[PDB]
């Protein structure tokens, strides 16, 4: 079930006899290209065939009389470790604090809202914080997904301060036992420096225990350092990889997470609210490469 | 950066580098640079610039009255009406909108915001309303009191949703159902920041409608939207317009030398 490209690669070497380094650097070399394809940022992915590389060569592929499969396993189990290796999610405590940040467009306000949901359902009591002031009819929109889920939206208004918003957050939370906090926030270019501003100020005033970046499965090259902006300037937690039920193949999740070190909590499966389960690095790494 | 004057061969891979990065793809990368390697001439930075210009060409004068806008879940198809209606208003146009997107929470509400702060209507209905059945109205509205041009929004949908690219072409049977003619343009949506799955939405989108344009969003991003090269390669589909922000300004007839500059910087 691989893409044609890797077919190919893999493919000729089989049959053909023990191989040479020279074989094994023109396999990777379309394993590297392969993983671009699937939208693997350029150095990400060379980081990656080179510890393929390494590893390959430490199973003693040079002496494999199936070395076609060795490096195919070596291949997919070396993008699920990377990916993760197996599902996690967030670890609650009694109260917890979440934002979901990331670019226009991303996902964020429906995921907040399907966090929401997933969580009531696992016997806890959330509050949606719609904090977007500047995308018209933004805190409707996640008031209107708050009332589908059964969970309450606090608004903030208009320029308002970041020690109001968490006056009026705790508050509420304190008299309504409230226990997940779900922080919705306007997306932003990760070098929009006052944006990028708020969002960090808001962050120390808040005290979020998760920072979820919401990334889009079709995200491209610009992965790398669209994520590493955001943990740079405001701290990553997490991530989320949002329209799975499309057909991209999804390798920003592994730039994303090769340059933070932080886990992929959930995919986004649909636009339901019900459309959330968590990451399977093995999943992903079958569709990346296949 | 690329090293224009320096020796052919690393010229190339910093080159080859700066089109992957800007999500140019491994095949439009490769004839690229297979063109530019038979090229033989002094001055390689003028002889990329041009080989990149001529694959983008297959005020902005839509081909007639009616444009369905087009595009997945998020990339920026109501804040470009929004951006549209601005641009053609300025130009003396009558401009109205029709709030195709009756699926998504708010989706109207945020058109309706739009029209307000621009002075520009918008046909709405209520939520759940038959997409298809509003265009129609909103055509015949256009017609009978006049408008210049109508901009129909669309719900985002997924092109691997074949039930949705369906209610798309209902959408489009629908407006030429009330004008024979029309749609005259067919735009599709694309997010700058997009990977490869931008040429698989193009196709798809372009399969189910006819596309006759593609506008690209977030282009103030870091992102080059190289992926439009593919496009235009394979579609041959021109790129209308880029979009440079999130207020009613912030669009440009597409400018394919600076677009190419931007591409390689
Ligand atoms: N098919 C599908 N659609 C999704 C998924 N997640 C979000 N969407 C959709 O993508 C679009 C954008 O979602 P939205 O929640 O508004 O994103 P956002 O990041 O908050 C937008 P902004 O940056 O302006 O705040 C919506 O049409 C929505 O239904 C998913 O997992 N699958
Ligand atoms: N920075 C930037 N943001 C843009 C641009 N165009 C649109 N956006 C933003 O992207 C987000 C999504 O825009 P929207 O117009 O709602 O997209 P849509 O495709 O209609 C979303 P849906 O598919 O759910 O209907 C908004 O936050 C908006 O302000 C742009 O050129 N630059
Ligand atoms: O809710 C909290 O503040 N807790 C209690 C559970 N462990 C960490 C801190
Ligand atoms: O749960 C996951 O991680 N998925 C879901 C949908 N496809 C890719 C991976
Ligand atoms: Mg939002
Ligand atoms: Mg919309």
């Amino acid at each position: 079930q691989l893409s044609a490209r890797l077919q190919e690669a893999i493919g000729r070497l089989r049959g053909r006899g023990r191989i040479t380094e020279e074989d094994l650097k023109a396999t990777l070399r379309e394993i590297r290209r392969a993983l671009m394809d699937a939208d693997v940022n350029l150095e990400v992915a060379r980081d990656f065939v080179e510890r393929v590389r390494e590893e390959a060569l430490g199973k003693q592929v040079l002496e494999s009389l199936t070395p076609a499969e060795v490096i195919l396993a070596t291949v997919y189990e070396a993008l699920k470790e990377a990916l993760g290796g197996e599902a996690r999610l967030p670890v609650l405590k009694d109260r917890n604090l979440w934002f979901l940040v990331g670019l226009q467009g991303s996902g964020k306000t429906t995921t907040a809202a399907k966090l929401a949901l997933y969580y009531k359902g696992k016997g806890r009591r959330p509050l949606l914080v719609a904090a977007d002031t500047q995308r018209p009819a933004a805190r409707e929109q996640l008031r209107l997904l708050g009332e589908k889920v059964g969970v309450p939206v606090l608004e903030v208004m208009d320029g308002e301060s970041p020690e109001s918003i968490r006056r009026r957050v705790e508050e509420k939370a304190r008299l309504e036992a409230r226990d997940l906090i779900l922080v919705d926030t306007a997306g932003r270019l990760q070098i929009d420096e006052p944006l990028m501003g708020e969002l960090a100020r808001l962050k120390e005033v808040l005290g979020p225990d998760e920072v979820l970046l919401v990334l889009d499965a079709m995200t491209g090259q610009e992965a790398l350092s669209v994520a590493r902006a955001f943990d740079e300037k405001v701290g990553v937690t997490g991530l989320v990889l949002t329209k799975l039920d499309g057909d991209a193949r999804g390798g920003a999740a592994l730039s994303a997470r090769h340059v933070t070190g932080k886990p992929i909590y959930f995919a986004g499966v649909s636009e339901k609210p019900e459309g959330l389960e968590p990451f399977y690095p093995e999943r992903l790494a079958g569709r990346i490469l296949g | 950066a690329i090293p224009w004057g320096g020796n052919l061969e690393e010229v190339l891979e910093e080159l080859e580098m700066a089109l992957l990065a800007a999500d140019v793809g491994l095949s439009a990368t490769e004839e690229i640079l297979q063109e530019v390697r038979a090229s033989g001439r002094k001055d390689l930075k003028e002889a990329v610039k041009e080989k990149l210009v001529g694959m983008l060409e297959p005020p902005v004068e839509p081909k007639g009255r009616v444009v369905l806008v087009v595009g997945v879940n998020g990339v920026g198809k109501t804040t470009t009406i929004a951006k549209l209606g601005r641009y053609y208003q300025n130009l003396g146009k009558k401009v109205m909108f029709c709030a195709g997107d009756t699926f998504r929470a708010a989706g109207g509400t945020q058109l309706s915001e739009w029209g307000k702060r621009l002075s520009i209507p918008v046909i709405q209905g209520p939520e759940g309303t038959d997409p298809a059945a509003l265009a129609y109205d909103a055509v015949q509205a256009m017609k009978a009191r006049g408008y210049d041009l109508l901009f129909v929004d669309t719900a985002g949908r997924l092109h691997t949703k074949h039930n949705l690219m369906e209610e798309l072409k209902k959408v489009k049977r629908a407006i030429a159902k009330a004008d024979p003619e029309e749609p005259k343009e067919v735009w599709l949506v694309l997010d700058a920041v997009t990977g490869q799955n931008g040429l698989e939405q193009a196709k798809k989108f372009h399969e189910a409608v006819g596309l006759t344009g593609v506008i690209v969003t977030k282009l103030d991003g870091t992102a080059k939207g190289g992926v439009l090269i593919p496009i235009v390669r394979t579609l041959k589909v021109p790129i209308k317009f880029v979009g440079v922000g999130e207020g009613p300004d912030d669009l440009q007839p597409f400018d394919p030398e600076a677009f190419v500059e931007a591409l390689l910087e």
